[PDB]
C-alpha cells in the first residue's frame, strides 16, 4: 500500500519546491499518475482482502473508495485553479499541501486494518477541511459553518473512542480480521444497548443522519469549491465505510435498535426531497439532494443484506462523482455571476450550450436514468427494502417521484426560459471547465460498463 | 341577473368584478398616482443602470436580496415559541415518525409470527 | 445460420450508426436529415425479412448476447425477445417512422436546429427499439425511461417558452407516478420469482398474486395515460406536429398496452385485475371522448382521440384478448399518424394556426389533405373493409359476447359514438364550410415530402388491416355464431353518432344564440380534472415543502433542540462561573465551606 | 452594495418603525402589511397579496418579462411558488366550488355505476365451454401420477 | 406595450375595454361570419342605447352588471391569435433571440467572417458612446424634482441628439431572428 502512500507524501515537497508558476501542472499531472497507479486496487479477491501488511489491507469496499479519492484531487486542483489567481505563491501552495494531506488522511482511513487507526485518521480529515473551509471561505458564514462542521463531528466521535477502547479491553483486539473471525453475540442490555449507540453516533453523524444533518448545508454551502468537491465525494462516505465495517460486532441488537433511525431515513428521505422543491440557493438544493441519497445509503446498511450493501457501496460511488459534477456547474455559473441565487442568471442554454448538455447528464444521472449506477444502487437498495418489508416501497417510490421533479426544476430555472438582460458578462466556458466536467461525466458511463467493480465484496 | 362568481383560494376574483373598482374617491386616485410615481422612480433607475455603455456587470437588486435573506437567514432570530409553532412542530416533526413505527413494527410482527408458524410459503425466495 | 437472428440484430444496430455520425462532419451539414430518413427506411426493409420469416413458418428466438453481471443467483444479461409481438411492432414504427421523418423534412424546413431534432427522433426510436425487443424487466426498464427522457426533450422543443416546459415536466411527473409501479413489479419478482427474465417469471407464476399485476397496472395506465394520470397526453400537444404524430399519437403512448400484452401468460390468471384493466379502460375511453366532443384545436382533438383508442385497447386487454389489443395498435399507428400529419398540413398551411374556428372551406382549396383525411377518419370509426374495421369491429364484437361489466360494455359503445361524432367535427368545421383565414392565401400542398409521406400512409391505413390479418396465424377463438342485432351493434352506433354529431352541427347557422349548459361546460374544461388537480394538491405540496420541512423543523426545532440550547446552557454556565469580584473575602469563605463539606461528607 | 439597514429586520411594533419598513420595502405606508406577528420568523417582511405570477399583465414592459417582475419592486414571500410553471390563482370561468362538486359527482357516480356493473354482469345464454381430456388436465398444471376424478362431457 | 401605462383607467377606457372583449367573445361563439356580423350589430346596437347618458352613478351601475353578465356567457375557451399571450406560439422563437453584446466575445477568426458588420457595429458603439454622455444631463435637466411622475420618456430636441434611452429599444434582436 506503500506504493500509494510515499508518492502522495512526495507531493508536498513537489508542491514546495516548484516554480511560482508551475504548482498547478506539477500537482495535476502528479496526482493523475498516483490515479493511475491506484487503480491497480482494483484486482480483488472473491476471497478474504488484500493483506499487504500488518496495518494496511485493502478490499473490494475499499478499493473503488481508495480510486475516487485519489481521482477527485486533480480535479479538486483544476476547480481551484481560478479562483485563486490573485493569491500569493506561499499561500496557493499551503492550499495545496492542505488538499495533499487531506487525501493522503483518506488514503489510510480506508486501508487501515486497525480500528484505532481509523478512528485517529477519520479525526484527521477534519484538520484541513475546517483549514480549507474557514481561511478560503468567501462569506463571513464560513466561520459559524466551520463551528458547526466540528463540534457535530466530535460530539459523535468522543463517545466512538471510549467504546473502542472498552472493546480492547474486552475482546483483547480491534484488528479488524481477528474482530471478524472472533464475533459474539450482542445481548439486550441497557449496557449493551449505549455500546451500541456510541459505536453507530459517529457514524450516523457525518452521513449525515436526518435531525443530525444542519452542519452539512452551512458547510458546504461556505467551503470553496474544492472543499464542496471533497465533502460531498469522499468525506460523507466515511460514516458509511465505518457503519458498514462495525456493524459486524453489533448484532443481533441492530436487529431492534435500528427502528428509531431507519425511520428516521425513511421519512426524511422526503423531507429533504420536499426542501429541494422550495431552495432560492443552487448549492443548498444540491447540498439537500445529497441528504436524501445519504438516507437511502443509511437504510441500506441498516437492513443488512447482501443485495443492501451492494446497493449501498455502487449509490455512494455514484452519489459521489454526480454530487461533484453538480457542485462544479454550479461554481462556473457563480463565478461569472457571483450570486449563488437560481433566478438571477436564467435561459443559459441559450448563451452557453455545451454547458447546458452537461447540466443535461448531470441532471439525469443525479435522477437516477437507468442504466446509470446510481439507479443501479437505489433499485438494489428498494429491492431490499421491499424484501423487508413490502410497505416500504410507498416512501420509496414517493422519493423518486419528488427526486426527479426537483432535478429537472433545478435543469429548467436557469437553462431554460429568457435570458436575464441586464447580465452582460457571461463569457464563452473556457476549455477547462468543459474538460472538467468531461472528467466528472466519462468515468460515471464508463462504470455503468462493468457494475462489478464498484459493487462491494459481497458481490 | 345571471349565477353569481364565488371566488377561492386558488381561483381568485376578476378585476371587472371588484366593487372596490367602482368605489372611485380622491383619496383612491391620490394613492394610485402615488403608486405609480414609484413605480416610475424605479423604473427610471433601473433603466439609466441598464442602458449605460460603461457598465459591465450584473446589476445589483436589493428586492431580490431582501428576499433570499428573509427566506433563509431573517427566520431564527424572528422565531418565538408559541403554543401554535410548539405544536405544528411536534406534529408535524414526531407524528409521522411514530405512525411510521407503528405501520412497519405491526407489518414486521406479523410477518415474523407467520414465518415462525411456517406458513408463509417461501418457495424460491434466495435472493434477500 | 439461421438469419432470423442477424436480420434482428443488425435491424436495430444500424438504426444507431447515425447516432455515432453525429459528431462528423455529416451532421454539420444539411444533408443530415436524409441521412436519418433514408436509414430508416433501410431498417424498414431489412426488418421486412424476418417478419416474411415468421409468416411463413412461425420462428420464434430468444437471443441472450453480453452478459452483464451476476448478484449470486441472478443472472443479468443482454436478451432480446424476438417473437410475433417484436417482428410485427418494428416494421410498423419503422414504416411510420420513416413517413414521419420525410414529413418532417418539410415542415421543420425553417428551424435553425433541424439536424438536433432529426437527431433526436432517431434517439426516441432506438429506445422503444429497446423497450420493445426487451427480454428482462431491466431492459424494459432502460427502454421505459428512455422514451420518457427523449418525450421530455422533445415536449420542451422550444424551450424559451414557459408552457412547453410545463409540459414536459408534467410528462415527466405522471409518469413517475407510473414508474413507482414498475419498480414495485421489479421488486416483488426479484424477491418472489429470484428472476428478471421472463421465461423464469411464466414458469413460476402459475397463479400470480394481486401485487406484480397491480404494479404492472400501475405502469400502464401511467404511460398510457388512463385517466387516473391522462391530462399528460393532451398538455403534450405543446411539441412540434412531427413529435406529437410519432410520439404521442401512434408509438410511443402504446408502451403500457404492450407492456400488459407482454405479461398475458400472468394476466388471465387473475381475475380481480382483469377486471380493474376492463373498468379503467372504460372510462378512459368514455371520459376522453366525451372531452374530444367539445374541443376547438385540431390536435387536441386528435389527442382525445389517441386517448381514447388506448382506453379501448385496455378494454380489450380486459376482456381477455391480447392479440386483438396488439392488432388494434397495429392498425391506429396507420391511420393516427395520417391523420396527425394532415393535421399538421392543415396547421403549415394556415400560418401556424391551430384553431378549427379559422378554417373554413378546405375540401376545395387544398384535396389530397381532404382526401386522406376522409379515408383515416373512415379508418378509425370502423368503416368495413379497411383498415380500422379488422381490429375494431372484432373488438366489439368480443365486448358483446363476453361475461363482463354492463356498465363497461355500455360505456364502450358510447364511446364508439363519440368517435364518430369528433370525427364528425373535425370534418365539418375544417374542410366544409366557408373560409374563415385571413386574406392572404398562403395555401400551398405541392411538396413532393409531405404527399410522399401522406401517401404512403394512405396505402397503409387502405390495405394493411387485410394483409396482416390474412397473414397472421389464427389466436383466439372466433366469434362465429351472433344474434344479428349485436353483429351490427359497432355499425349502428357510429352511424348514430354520425347523424347526432351532423345534425348538431348544422344547428350552427341558425341565427340563434343562446350561453352554454352546465353539461357543455363540463366537457370543454375537461371534467374540471385539470384545473382542481393541477392547483390544489401541488399548492399544498409546495406550500409544506417550504412552511414544515424547510422553515418549521429545519430551521428552527431542529436548530433549537441541538446547537442552540447547548450555546444556551454553555454560555449561562460560563457567565455563572466567570462573574466574580475578585474579592479574597467570599474566595475564603468558599474555601471554608468546601473544607467543612469535604471533612463531613467523604468519611 | 446593500447596507446593514436595508436587510429585513423584526416585526414593527411602533408607527414610527413601521412607516420606516415600508420606505425599506419600496412601497407606500398605508399598503404595507406585514405578517402576523406569530411565533414563525416571518418578522418585518410585508405580505403582498396571494395572486400568481400568471394573472399580472402580460401586455406590460416587464423588466423580466418571463417573470413578470420589475427591478426594485417587493417580492412575494412564495414567488418561487408562482413562477407560471407551477400552481397559479388565476380566475376560471366556474367557480371553484362548483367544479369541485361536478368532478367529485362524476367521479363518484362512475364508481358506484361499476360496482353495480359488477353485481349484475351481462353474458350470452350459453353453458360452459367444454374441453376434453378431463378438462386439459394433464396440459394444464400436469401432476400425471394422481389419475384425476374423471369429467365426461355431455353430448345433445 | 409600447405605450406607457397611467395610474388609472377611466370610464370610456373601461367600456371600450368591454366592448372588444365582448365582440370577442361573441365572435368564438358565432364561428360562421355572417351569424357573427349580424349579432354583432345587435350587440353594438345594444351597446349605444345608454351612450347619450350623462350621469356617473347609473352609468357605473351599468358597466357592473354588463361585467357580471360577461363573465356568466365568456365562452371558457375563446379564440386566441397565434402570437398573443395565450396563443399556441406565444414565446416560440424566445430561444432564438440572442443579445447584441454577444458579439463582443466573438474569436477574432469568427470576427474575420463579415468584416462590414462589425465595422458597422463599431460605428453605432461610438455613436452611443456619445449620445449617452448627452442624454444622462438630458434626463437630468427634465425631469421634475422628487423623481419621475411617469415611466414616459421625451424626445430628442436639439439636432445631433438622440432619444433618451434608446439603445436597447433600437437594437431589439428580432420578431423571428431564425
Ligand atoms: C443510444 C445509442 C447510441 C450509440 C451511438 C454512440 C453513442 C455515444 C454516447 C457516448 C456517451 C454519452 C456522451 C455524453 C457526453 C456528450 C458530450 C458532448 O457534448 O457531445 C456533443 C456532440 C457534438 O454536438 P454539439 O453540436 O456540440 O451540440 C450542441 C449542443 O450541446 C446540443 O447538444 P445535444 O442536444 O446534441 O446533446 C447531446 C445529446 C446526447 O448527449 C447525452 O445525453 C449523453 C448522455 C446520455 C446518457 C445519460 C446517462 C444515462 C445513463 C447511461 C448509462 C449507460 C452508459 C453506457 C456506456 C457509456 C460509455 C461512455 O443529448 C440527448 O440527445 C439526450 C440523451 C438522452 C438519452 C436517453 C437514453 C439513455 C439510455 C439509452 C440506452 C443505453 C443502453 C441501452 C441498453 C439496451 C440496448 C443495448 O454531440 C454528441 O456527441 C451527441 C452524441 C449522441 C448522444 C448519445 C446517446 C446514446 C449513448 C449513451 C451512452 C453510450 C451508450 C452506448 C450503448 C449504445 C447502444
Ligand atoms: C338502449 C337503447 C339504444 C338507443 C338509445 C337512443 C339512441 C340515441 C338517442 C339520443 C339521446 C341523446 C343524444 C344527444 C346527445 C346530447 C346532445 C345535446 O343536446 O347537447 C346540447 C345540450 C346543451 O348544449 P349547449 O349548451 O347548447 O352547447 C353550446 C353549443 O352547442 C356548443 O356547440 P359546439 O359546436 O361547441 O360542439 C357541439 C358538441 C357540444 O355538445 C356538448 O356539450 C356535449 C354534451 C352532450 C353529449 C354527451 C353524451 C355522452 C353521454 C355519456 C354519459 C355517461 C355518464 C356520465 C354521468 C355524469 C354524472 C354527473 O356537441 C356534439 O359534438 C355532439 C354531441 C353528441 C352527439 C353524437 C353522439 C350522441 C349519441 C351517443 C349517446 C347515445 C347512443 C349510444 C350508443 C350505444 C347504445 C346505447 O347538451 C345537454 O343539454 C346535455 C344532454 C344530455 C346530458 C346528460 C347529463 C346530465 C347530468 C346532470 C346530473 C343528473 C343527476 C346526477 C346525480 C349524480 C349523483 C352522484
Ligand atoms: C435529535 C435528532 C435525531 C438524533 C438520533 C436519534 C436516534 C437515537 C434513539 C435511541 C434508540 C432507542 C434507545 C433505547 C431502545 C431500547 C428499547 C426500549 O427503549 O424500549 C422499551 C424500554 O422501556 C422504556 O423505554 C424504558 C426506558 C424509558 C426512559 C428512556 C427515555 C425515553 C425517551 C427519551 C428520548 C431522548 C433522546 C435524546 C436525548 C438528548 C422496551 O421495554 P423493556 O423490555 O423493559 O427493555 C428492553 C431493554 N432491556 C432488555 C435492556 C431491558
Ligand atoms: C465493431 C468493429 C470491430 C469488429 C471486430 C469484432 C467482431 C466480433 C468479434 C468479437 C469477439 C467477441 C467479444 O466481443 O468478446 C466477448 C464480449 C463479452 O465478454 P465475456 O467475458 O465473454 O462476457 C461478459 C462477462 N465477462 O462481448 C462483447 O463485449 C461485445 C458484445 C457486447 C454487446 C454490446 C453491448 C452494448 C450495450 C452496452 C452496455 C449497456 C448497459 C448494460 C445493459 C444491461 C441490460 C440488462
Ligand atoms: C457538560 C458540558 C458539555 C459540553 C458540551 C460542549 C459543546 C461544544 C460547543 C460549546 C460552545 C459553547 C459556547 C458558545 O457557543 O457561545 C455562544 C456563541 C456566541 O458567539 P461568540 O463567538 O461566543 O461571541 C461572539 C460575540 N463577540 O454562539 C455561537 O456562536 C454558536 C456557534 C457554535 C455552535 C456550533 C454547534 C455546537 C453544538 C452542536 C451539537 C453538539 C453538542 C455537544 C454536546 C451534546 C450532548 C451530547
Ligand atoms: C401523486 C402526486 C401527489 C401530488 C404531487 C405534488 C407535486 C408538487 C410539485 C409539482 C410542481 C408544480 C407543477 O408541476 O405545476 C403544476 C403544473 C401546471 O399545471 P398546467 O395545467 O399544466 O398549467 C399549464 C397552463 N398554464 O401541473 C402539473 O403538472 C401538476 C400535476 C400533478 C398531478 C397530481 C394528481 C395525480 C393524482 C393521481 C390519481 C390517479 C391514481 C392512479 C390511477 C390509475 C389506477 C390504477
Ligand atoms: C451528535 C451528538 C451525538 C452524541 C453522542 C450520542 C451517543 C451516546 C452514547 C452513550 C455515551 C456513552 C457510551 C459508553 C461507551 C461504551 C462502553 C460501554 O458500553 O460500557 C458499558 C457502560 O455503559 C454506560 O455506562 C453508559 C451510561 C451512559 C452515561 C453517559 C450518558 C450520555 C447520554 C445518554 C443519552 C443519550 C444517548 C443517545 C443520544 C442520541 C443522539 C442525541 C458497560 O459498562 P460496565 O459497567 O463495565 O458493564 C456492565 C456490567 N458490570
Amino acid at each position: 500500500m506503500l506504493k500509494i502512500i510515499i508518492p502522495t507524501t512526495m507531493l508536498l515537497p513537489m508542491t514546495w519546491m516548484s516554480k511560482h508558476n508551475m504548482i498547478w501542472i506539477n500537482a495535476t499531472v502528479h496526482s493523475l499518475l498516483i490515479s493511475l497507479i491506484s487503480l491497480s486496487l482494483l484486482n480483488q479477491l472473491g476471497e478474504n482482502s488484500l493483506n499487504f501488511s500488518l496495518t494496511f489491507f485493502s478490499d473490494s469496499l475499499s478499493a473503488p473508495l481508495l480510486v475516487l479519492t485519489t481521482w477527485l484531487l486533480p480535479l479538486m486542483l483544476m476547480a481551484s485553479q481560478s479562483h485563486l489567481s490573485k493569491e500569493t505563491t506561499t499561500r496557493k501552495k499551503l492550499y495545496i499541501t492542505m488538499l495533499i494531506l487531506l487525501q493522503l488522511f483518506l488514503i489510510m482511513t480506508f486501508t487501515a486494518t486497525e480500528l484505532i487507526l481509523f478512528y485517529i485518521l477519520f479525526e484527521a480529515t477534519l484538520v484541513p477541511t475546517l483549514i480549507i473551509i474557514t481561511r478560503w471561505g468567501n462569506q463571513t458564514e464560513r466561520l459559524n459553518a466551520g463551528l458547526y462542521f466540528l463540534f457535530y463531528t466530535l460530539a459523535g466521535s468522543l463517545p466512538l473512542l471510549v467504546a473502542l477502547v472498552y472493546i480492547q479491553n474486552t475482546t483483547g483486539s480491534l484488528n479488524f480480521l481477528i474482530i471478524h473471525y472472533w464475533s459474539h453475540p450482542l445481548s439486550n442490555s441497557w449496557s449493551n444497548i449505549f455500546m451500541w449507540l456510541a459505536c453507530i453516533m459517529a457514524f450516523m453523524v457525518k452521513m449525515p443522519l436526518y435531525g443530525l444533518h444542519l452542519w452539512l448545508p452551512k458547510a458546504h454551502v461556505e467551503a470553496p469549491i474544492a472543499g464542496s468537491m471533497v465533502l460531498a465525494a469522499v468525506l460523507l462516505k466515511l460514516g458509511g465505510y465505518g457503519m458498514m465495517r462495525i456493524t459486524t460486532i453489533l448484532n443481533p441488537l441492530t436487529n431492534y435498535m435500528a427502528y428509531p433511525f431507519l425511520m428516521l431515513s425513511m421519512w426524511g428521505m422526503i423531507m429533504t426531497s420536499s426542501i429541494c422543491l422550495r431552495q432560492t440557493d443552487l448549492k443548498s438544493l444540491i447540498a439537500y439532494s445529497s441528504v436524501s441519497h445519504m438516507a437511502l445509503v443509511i437504510v441500506a446498511i441498516m437492513i443488512q443484506t447482501p443485495w443492501s450493501f451492494m446497493g449501498a457501496t455502487a449509490l455512494m460511488i455514484a452519489h459521489g462523482l454526480t454530487s461533484s459534477m453538480l457542485f462544479c456547474l454550479a461554481n462556473t455559473n457563480y463565478e461569472r455571476v457571483h450570486s449563488r441565487t437560481m433566478i438571477l442568471a436564467r435561459g443559459l442554454q441559450t448563451l452557453l450550450p455545451l454547458m447546458a448538455t452537461w447540466w443535461l447528464v448531470a441532471s439525469l444521472t443525479n435522477l437516477a436514468l437507468p442504466p446509470s449506477i446510481n439507479l443501479i444502487g437505489e433499485l438494489f437498495i428498494i429491492t431490499a427494502s421491499f424484501s423487508w418489508s413490502n410497505i416500504t416501497i410507498i416512501l420509496m417510490g414517493m422519493n423518486m417521484m419528488i427526486t426527479a421533479l426537483y432535478s429537472l426544476y433545478m435543469l429548467i430555472t436557469t437553462q431554460r426560459g429568457k435570458y436575464t438582460h441586464h447580465i452582460n458578462n457571461i463569457k464563452p466556458s473556457f476549455t477547462r471547465e468543459n474538460a472538467l466536467m468531461a472528467l466528472h461525466i466519462l468515468p460515471l458511463l464508463l462504470l455503468t460498463l462493468n457494475p462489478k467493480m464498484i459493487l462491494g465484496p459481497l458481490y | 341577473s345571471f349565477p353569481k362568481y364565488k371566488p377561492s383560494r386558488l381561483a381568485t376574483l376578476p378585476a371587472t368584478l371588484d366593487p372596490a373598482e367602482y368605489d372611485i374617491s380622491p383619496e383612491t386616485r391620490k394613492a394610485q398616482a402615488e403608486r405609480l410615481a414609484i413605480r416610475s422612480r424605479l423604473k427610471r433607475e433601473y433603466l439609466l443602470q441598464y442602458n449605460d455603455p460603461n457598465r459591465l456587470g450584473v446589476i445589483e437588486d436589493p428586492a431580490l436580496i431582501r428576499w433570499t435573506y428573509a427566506r433563509s437567514a431573517n427566520i431564527y432570530p424572528n422565531f418565538r415559541p408559541t403554543p401554535k409553532t410548539s405544536l405544528l412542530g411536534a406534529l408535524f416533526g414526531i407524528g409521522p415518525l411514530f405512525f411510521w413505527y407503528y405501520v412497519f413494527k405491526t407489518d414486521r410482527d406479523k410477518k415474523e409470527k407467520l414465518i415462525q408458524e411456517g406458513k408463509l410459503d417461501q418457495t424460491f425466495n434466495i435472493s434477500y | 445460420m439461421n438469419p432470423f437472428a442477424s436480420l434482428t440484430l443488425t435491424t436495430l444496430t444500424i438504426l444507431t450508426i447515425p447516432i455515432m455520425m453525429s459528431n462528423s462532419n455529416i451532421y454539420k451539414t444539411n444533408l443530415y436529415p436524409n441521412y436519418v430518413k433514408t436509414t430508416v427506411s433501410y431498417a424498414f426493409t431489412l426488418s421486412l425479412v424476418p417478419l416474411l420469416m415468421f409468416m411463413h413458418t412461425g420462428q420464434e428466438m430468444i437471443i441472450s448476447n453480453w452478459h452483464w453481471m451476476t448478484l449470486q443467483t441472478v443472472e443479468l444479461s443482454l436478451s432480446f425477445k424476438m417473437d410475433y409481438f417484436s417482428v410485427m411492432f418494428i416494421p410498423v414504427a419503422l414504416f411510420v417512422t420513416w413517413s414521419i421523418m420525410e414529413f418532417s423534412m418539410w415542415y421543420m424546413h425553417s428551424d435553425p436546429f433541424i439536424n438536433r431534432f432529426f437527431k433526436y427522433l432517431l434517439l426516441f426510436l432506438i429506445t422503444m427499439m429497446i423497450l420493445v425487443t426487451a427480454n428482462n424487466l431491466f431492459q424494459l426498464f432502460i427502454g421505459w425511461e428512455g422514451v420518457g427522457i427523449m418525450s421530455f426533450l422533445l415536449i420542451g422543443w422550444w424551450h424559451g417558452r414557459t408552457d412547453a416546459n410545463t409540459a414536459a415536466l408534467q410528462a415527466i411527473l405522471y409518469n413517475r407516478i407510473g414508474d413507482i409501479g414498475f419498480v414495485l413489479s421489479m421488486a416483488w419478482f426479484l424477491t418472489h420469482s429470484n428472476a428478471w427474465d421472463l421465461q423464469q417469471i411464466f414458469m413460476l407464476n402459475n397463479e400470480c398474486p394481486n401485487m406484480p399485476l397491480i404494479g404492472l397496472l400501475l405502469a400502464a395506465a401511467g404511460k398510457s395515460a388512463q385517466f387516473g394520470l391522462h391530462p399528460w397526453l393532451p398538455s403534450a400537444m405543446e411539441g412540434p406536429t412531427p413529435v406529437s404524430a410519432l410520439l404521442h399519437s401512434s408509438t410511443m403512448v402504446v408502451a403500457g398496452v404492450f407492456l400488459l400484452i407482454r405479461f398475458y401468460p400472468l394476466m388471465e390468471t387473475n381475475k380481480l385485475v382483469q377486471t380493474m384493466t376492463l373498468c379503467l379502460g372504460a372510462i378512459t375511453t368514455l371520459f376522453t371522448a366525451l372531452c374530444a366532443i367539445t374541443q376547438n384545436d385540431i390536435k387536441k382533438i386528435v389527442a382525445f382521440s389517441t386517448s381514447s383508442q388506448l382506453g379501448l385497447m385496455m378494454v380489450t386487454i380486459g376482456i381477455n384478448q391480447p392479440h386483438l389489443a396488439f392488432l388494434h395498435i397495429c392498425m391506429h399507428a396507420f391511420f393516427k399518424a395520417m391523420l396527425f400529419m394532415c393535421s399538421g398540413s392543415i396547421i403549415h398551411s394556415l400560418n401556424d394556426e391551430q384553431d378549427i374556428r379559422k378554417m373554413g372551406g378546405l375540401y376545395k382549396a387544398m384535396p389530397f389533405t381532404t382526401t386522406a383525411l376522409i379515408i383515416g377518419s373512415l379508418a378509425l370509426t370502423g368503416m368495413p373493409y379497411l383498415t380500422g374495421f379488422y381490429s375494431k369491429d372484432l373488438i366489439i364484437e368480443a365486448v358483446n359476447m363476453s361475461y363482463t361489466n354492463a356498465w363497461a360494455l355500455l360505456m364502450t359503445l358510447i364511446a364508439t359514438s363519440l368517435t364518430a361524432a369528433y370525427s364528425t367535427r373535425i370534418i365539418f368545421f375544417a374542410f366544409l364550410g366557408k373560409p374563415r383565414f385571413p386574406p392572404l392565401v398562403l395555401i400551398n400542398e405541392n411538396n413532393p415530402l409531405l404527399i410522399n409521406s401522406i401517401k404512403r400512409l394512405l396505402i397503409g391505413s387502405i390495405f394493411a388491416g387485410f394483409i396482416i390479418s390474412n397473414n397472421i396465424p389464427p389466436m383466439t377463438v372466433p366469434n362465429t355464431t351472433m344474434p344479428l342485432y349485436m353483429k351490427m351493434t359497432a355499425l349502428i352506433v357510429t352511424i348514430m353518432g354520425f347523424m347526432l354529431a351532423l345534425e348538431l352541427n348544422n344547428t350552427t347557422y341558425y341565427l340563434k344564440f343562446k350561453y352554454p349548459s352546465q353539461t357543455y361546460k363540463f366537457s370543454n374544461m375537461l371534467g374540471y380534472y385539470p384545473s382542481i388537480m393541477h392547483r390544489l394538491p401541488t399548492y399544498h405540496n409546495l406550500s409544506m415543502s417550504q412552511k414544515s420541512a424547510s422553515s418549521l423543523l429545519d430551521l428552527i426545532w431542529l436548530e433549537t433542540i441541538l446547537p442552540k440550547t447547548t450555546s444556551f446552557i454553555q454560555m449561562k454556565m460560563s457567565i455563572m462561573v466567570s462573574n466574580q469580584k475578585g474579592l479574597i473575602k467570599l474566595y475564603f469563605l468558599s474555601f471554608l465551606i468546601t473544607i467543612m463539606i469535604s471533612m463531613t461528607l467523604f468519611n | 452594495h446593500v447596507t446593514k439597514d436595508m436587510f429585513p429586520g423584526p416585526y414593527p411594533k411602533t408607527p414610527e418603525e413601521r412607516a420606516a419598513a415600508a420606505k425599506k420595502y419600496n412601497m407606500r405606508v398605508e399598503d404595507y402589511e406585514p405578517y402576523p406577528d406569530d411565533g414563525m420568523g416571518y418578522g418585518d417582511y410585508p405580505k403582498l397579496p396571494d395572486r400568481s405570477q400568471q394573472e399580472r399583465d402580460p401586455w406590460y414592459d416587464w423588466d423580466h418579462p418571463d417573470l413578470r417582475l420589475n427591478w426594485g419592486e417587493p417580492i412575494h414571500w412564495d414567488l418561487d411558488m408562482y413562477i407560471r410553471n407551477r400552481v397559479d390563482t388565476s380566475p376560471t370561468p366556474v367557480s371553484w366550488n362548483t367544479m369541485c362538486k361536478h368532478l367529485f359527482g362524476f367521479v363518484a357516480f362512475m364508481l358506484f355505476m361499476f360496482w353495480v356493473g359488477e353485481i349484475y354482469p351481462s353474458y350470452q345464454p350459453v353453458g360452459p365451454k367444454q374441453y376434453p381430456y378431463n378438462d386439459l388436465y394433464l396440459e394444464r398444471g400436469g401432476d400425471p401420477t394422481k389419475e384425476p376424478e374423471p369429467v365426461v362431457h355431455y353430448e345433445i | 406595450a409600447f405605450s406607457a401605462p397611467a395610474a388609472y383607467l377611466t370610464h370610456q377606457q373601461k367600456v371600450l375595454r368591454l366592448y372588444k372583449r365582448a365582440l370577442r367573445h361573441l365572435e368564438s361563439w358565432c364561428v360562421h361570419r355572417d351569424k357573427y356580423r349580424y349579432f354583432a350589430c345587435l350587440m353594438r346596437a345594444r351597446f349605444d342605447e345608454h351612450k347619450n347618458e350623462k350621469d356617473m352613478v347609473k352609468a357605473t351601475q351599468l358597466l357592473r352588471q354588463a361585467e357580471e353578465e360577461f363573465w356568466y356567457g365568456q365562452h371558457p375557451q375563446p379564440y386566441i391569435f397565434p402570437e398573443s399571450p395565450g396563443g399556441t406560439s406565444y414565446e416560440r422563437y424566445e430561444c432564438y433571440k440572442v443579445p447584441e453584446w454577444c458579439l463582443d466575445d466573438w474569436h477574432p477568426s469568427e470576427k474575420a467572417m463579415y468584416p462590414d458588420y462589425f465595422a458597422k457595429r463599431e460605428q453605432w458603439k461610438r455613436l452611443r458612446r456619445e449620445s449617452w454622455e448627452r442624454e444622462v444631463k438630458q434626463l437630468q435637466e427634465e425631469t421634475p424634482p422628487g423623481g419621475p411622475r411617469t415611466e414616459a420618456l421625451p424626445p430628442a430636441r436639439k439636432e445631433g441628439d438622440l432619444p433618451p434611452l434608446w439603445w436597447h429599444i433600437v437594437t431589439r434582436p428580432r420578431e423571428r431572428p431564425m
